[PDB]
């Protein structure tokens, strides 16, 4: 159940794995933060995700639970 | 993307 549950953990798994790297933290902020401004577009959302958490599957597959079939999230080999 | 819209929300105020 993508509600604001799952999101506040998802922020809070996001910190503690990466509790050495606050760039990373700050990525994903930017992200989001970026959306609302109704700048960024979908792909670009997905594709920072997908590079951000380019070595951490549970971050790139939590966050694809939450993303709809139209828009997916890609691993670029 | 309602998802996206609350996921920002939560990181820019999720307290």
């Amino acid at each position: 159940p993508v509600h604001v549950e799952d999101a506040l953990t998802y922020l809070d798994q996001v910190k503690i794995r990466f509790g050495s790297d606050p760039a990373t933290y700050n990525g994903f902020l930017e992200i989001m933060k970026e959306f609302k401004s109704q700048s960024i577009d979908t792909p670009g959302v997905i594709r920072r995700v997908s590079q951000l958490f380019h070595e951490h599957p549970d971050l790139i597959v939590g966050f694809n639970a939450f993303l709809p079939l139209g828009y997916r999230i890609d691993i670029p080999k | 993307a309602p998802q996206l819209i609350m996921l920002a929300n939560v990181a820019l105020t999720g307290e």
